[PDB]
């Protein structure tokens, strides 16, 4: 009797899986093709050991990734009226994606993202890359041998700020508690006795007659869609507090990643190389 | 000329192929037609958006046509069907019923029109940086290096034509990050080391046009001692020849 | 489970009449909702085709009443085809389904477009010899359509026995009457920021000289 209400809800949701879907789709399929590093690795002093892909490996995710995998009821939320939808773009997927995009950034430069993918050698990149922030070649490969150590001791400490400090993936963590504290939040309210005289329709069906048992079922459905409709809203704007956040990391993937940005404190602190 | 010149090609480039570049850009506007003549899922973003606000209309209309728990759905019904004491009981479950249906037919627009009001100020930012101007945020005004847009109008948005640059037939050659002629290190004042195998050559970026190492392109720094990749090669120099001529 | 001389009912989470022992005897059970799920049809075209697949969601194909069950659920009416091909009709997980060649629905693993290598050398550069200027488009939208609702009227209709009832609530027309008109006046706001960035109206001259390039 309630009109389509159902309809509107069941509609609002899919729309919302929907954008999730394109969201992980805008990211990281930016590239056409799937790339890979050559066997051989000659970068020019440049120990990349640790963000390729390992093979041996069940999964292709390499050392920083299962780092960050390990660094972050589930099925009595089910049973009342709920269920979770599986990504469309599974880790395996996600976690090659990624790969072609290291393997195209460290042999073809930018020229991958413009047009067909360039072959270039590591140590002569850098060179046109310190070119875009005002400083000569010369500065390179007068100082290659010290330029790379001091990179390759770089990406050591980035896994002590992982290894043992939890409160760095402090924004993704922050975003499943949300989530999760909505249902629990959601699945209480179904123990109310909204001003009815029981809580279960079950009890009340079998306590009373026909003709008495709807004035006190109507004080529950009034009850209960107001909970529902309160917990879509919420959705409906969290969900677009985090198109905004897609929308900013498509952005830094397409300036950041494929070439140069100038933009201050846009890809880093200080002037950006790669 | 000079909007060439800010995607790394020379302007050379340009008027030795203007003859040419013009016909690949005239045929280009006679493809856009067609992608615009037979098929139409090209224009699915707006003819979305249509669709959305008039389907909230319809299910805003026909609420007017429920219960809601009363005992009829027309107020007109309802008053010439009882007396006034008793109508007021019927009437508010009626009301009740329709604020609820209007709170969440606002609630929507409020929501659905701050989804637009992020994509005007997207748009305001490309109409003042790829129409007003050369951008270089890379795949924000095109796909591959920006050239200019074109803005077009359409019911209820707007479309662009993004002109864009992009390579062709690409020929591996060997380089070098360096040449050494006497001790002395030379780099490229701007451009990259090149050789087919028999001699050397160094040419812009993004369009292979080989040219003679001068020591006009040219720039020392310190001896051919600490870099790695350094080949042995001569320097032409073009202040010597003319000395001699006496 | 163990319970206690002197327990039934295990709530067991929240407020679910989970695992019970039981009169006549005592046997502590356990309870749990028979299985549950939404269907969804996959067809094609109505036109291309007739034949459509069914998705049960979240089910072991065991419990269904040739299939194939995915990590989403037990497809129903499609073919198992090893060959990868582009996302036609998403299902989830990695699946994507299509209608290709007789001729009927089939389902695979996605392909994340296709694979090369690069020939990557400590001595080797690649310059291009040639362009194509090319012609792309975005298309973005603007503005809604300005609309406006008056409550008075949409609620009661015209009954003054009504708007009497109406008044009681106070303020709610005023609260949605202002939201709407806001949302208007942002609407002429939009389409006077996107092009009104010119200050003053030029025209092309009636010769047209720009070296070759036609903007008929
Ligand atoms: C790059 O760094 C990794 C370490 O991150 C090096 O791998 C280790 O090398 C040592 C010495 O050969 C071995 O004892 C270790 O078992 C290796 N494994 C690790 C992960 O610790 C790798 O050799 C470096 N490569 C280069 C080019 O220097
Ligand atoms: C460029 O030429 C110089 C001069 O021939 C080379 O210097 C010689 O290096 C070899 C060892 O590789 C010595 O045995 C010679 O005695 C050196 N000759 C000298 C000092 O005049 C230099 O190695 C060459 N470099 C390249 C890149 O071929
Ligand atoms: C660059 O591409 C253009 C367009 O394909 C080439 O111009 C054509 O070349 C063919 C011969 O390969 C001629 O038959 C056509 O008449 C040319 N005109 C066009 C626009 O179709 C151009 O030759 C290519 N240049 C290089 C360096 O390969
Ligand atoms: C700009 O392009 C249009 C469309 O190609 C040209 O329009 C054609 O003009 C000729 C006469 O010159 C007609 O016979 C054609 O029917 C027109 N359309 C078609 C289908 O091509 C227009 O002339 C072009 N302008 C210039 C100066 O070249
Ligand atoms: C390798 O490069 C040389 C560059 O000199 C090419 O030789 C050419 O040199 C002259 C132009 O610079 C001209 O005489 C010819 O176009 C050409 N051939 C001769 C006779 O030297 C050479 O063709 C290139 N190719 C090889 C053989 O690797
Ligand atoms: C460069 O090498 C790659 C890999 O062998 C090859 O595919 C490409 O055609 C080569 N380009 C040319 C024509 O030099
Ligand atoms: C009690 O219940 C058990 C199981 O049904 C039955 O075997 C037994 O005879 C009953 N005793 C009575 C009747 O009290
Ligand atoms: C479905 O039920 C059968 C029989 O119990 C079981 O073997 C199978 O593992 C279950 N799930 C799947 C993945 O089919
Ligand atoms: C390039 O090739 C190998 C390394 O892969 C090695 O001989 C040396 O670094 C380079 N040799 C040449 C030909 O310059
Ligand atoms: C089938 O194709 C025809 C012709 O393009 C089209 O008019 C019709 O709407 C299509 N129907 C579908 C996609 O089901
Ligand atoms: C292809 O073979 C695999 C087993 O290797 C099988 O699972 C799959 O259904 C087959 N698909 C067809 C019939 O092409």
């Amino acid at each position: 009797q309630y009109g389509s209400f159902c309809t509107q809800l069941n509609r609002a949701l899919t729309g919302i899986a929907v954008e999730q879907d394109k969201n992980t789709q805008e990211v990281f399929a930016q590239v056409k093709q799937i790339y890979k590093t050559p066997p051989i690795k000659d970068f020019g002093g440049f120990n990349f050991s640790q963000i390729l892909p390992d093979p041996s490996k069940p999964s292709k995710r390499s050392f920083i990734e299962d780092l960050l995998f390990n660094k972050v009821l589930i099925c009595a939320q089910k049973f009342n009226g709920l269920n979770v939808l599986p990504p469309l773009l599974t880790d395996e997927m996600i976690a090659q994606y990624t790969s072609a995009l290291l393997a195209g950034t460290i042999t073809s430069g930018w020229t991958f993202g413009a047009g067909a993918a360039l072959q270039i050698p590591f140590a002569m990149q850098m060179a046109y890359r310190f070119n875009g922030i005002g400083v000569t070649q010369n500065v390179l490969y007068e100082n290659q041998k010290l330029i790379a150590n001091q990179f390759n001791s770089a990406i050591g400490k980035i896994q002590d700020s992982l290894s043992s400090t939890a409160s760095a993936l402090g924004k993704l963590q922050d975003v499943v508690n949300q989530n999760a504290q909505a249902l629990n939040t959601l699945v209480k309210q179904l123990s109310s006795n909204f001003g009815a005289i029981s809580s279960v329709l079950n009890d009340i069906l079998a306590r009373l007659d026909k003709v008495e048992a709807e004035v006190q079922i109507d004080r529950l459905i009034t009850g209960r869609l107001q909970s529902l409709q309160t917990y879509v809203t919420q959705q409906l704007i969290r969900a677009a507090e985090i198109r905004a956040s897609a929308n900013l990391a498509a952005t830094k993937m397409s300036e950041c990643v494929l070439g140069q940005s100038k933009r201050v404190d846009f890809c880093g602190k200080g002037y950006h190389l790669m | 000329a000079y909007r060439f010149n800010g995607i790394g090609v020379t302007q050379n480039v340009l008027y030795e192929n203007q003859k040419l570049i013009a016909n690949q850009f005239n045929s280009a506007i006679g493809k856009i037609q067609d992608s615009l003549s037979s098929t139409a899922s090209a224009l699915g973003k707006l003819q979305d958006v249509v669709n959305q606000n008039a389907q909230a209309l319809n299910t805003l209309v026909k609420q007017l046509s429920s219960n809601f728990g009363a005992i009829s759905s027309v107020l007109n019904d309802i008053l010439a069907r009882l007396d006034k004491v008793e109508a007021e009981v019927q009437i508010d479950r009626l009301i009740t019923g329709r604020l609820q249906s209007l709170q969440t037919y606002v609630t929507q627009q409020l929501i659905r029109a701050a989804e637009i009001r992020a994509s005007a100020n997207l748009a305001a930012t490309k109409m003042s940086e790829c129409v007003l101007g050369q951008s270089k945020r890379v795949d924000f005004c095109g796909k591959g290096y920006h050239l200019m847009s074109f803005p077009q109008s359409a019911p209820h948005g707007v479309v662009f034509l993004h002109v864009t640059y992009v390579p062709a037939q690409e020929k591996n050659f060997t380089t070098a990050p360096a040449i050494c002629h006497d001790g002395k290190a030379h780099f490229p004042r701007e451009g990259v080391f090149v050789s087919n195998g028999t001699h050397w050559f160094v040419t812009q970026r993004n369009f292979y046009e080989p040219q003679i190492i001068t020591t006009h392109n040219t720039f020392v720094s310190g001896n051919c001692d600490v870099v790695i990749g350094i080949v042995n090669n001569t320097v032409y120099d073009p202040l010597q020849p003319e000395l001699d001529s006496f | 489970k163990k319970f206690l001389p002197f327990q039934q009912f295990g709530r067991d989470i929240d407020d679910t009449t989970d695992a019970v022992r039981d009169p006549q005897t005592l046997e502590i059970l356990d309870i749990t909702p028979c299985s549950f799920g939404g269907v969804s049809v996959i067809t094609p075209g109505t036109n291309t085709s007739n034949q459509v697949a069914v998705l049960y969601q979240g089910v072991n194909c065991t419990e269904v009443p040739n299939v194939f069950q995915t990590r989403a659920g037990c497809l129903i009416g499609a073919e198992h085809v090893n060959n990868s091909y582009e996302c036609d009709i998403p299902i989830g997980a990695g699946i994507c389904a299509s209608y290709q060649t007789s001729q009927s629905i089939i389902a695979y693993t996605m392909s994340l477009g296709a694979e090369n290598s690069v020939a990557y050398s400590n001595n080797s550069i690649a310059i291009p010899i040639n362009f194509t200027i090319s012609v792309t488009t975005e298309i973005l939208p603007v503005s809604m359509t300005k609309t406006s609702v008056d409550c008075t009227m949409y609620i009661c209709g015209d009954s003054t026995e009504c708007s009497n009832l109406l008044l009681q609530y106070g303020s709610f027309c005023t609260q949605l009457n202002r939201a709407l008109t806001g949302i208007a006046v942002e609407q002429d706001k939009n389409t006077q920021e996107v092009f009104a960035q010119v200050k003053q109206i030029y025209k092309t001259p009636p010769i047209k000289d720009f070296g070759g390039f036609n903007f008929s």
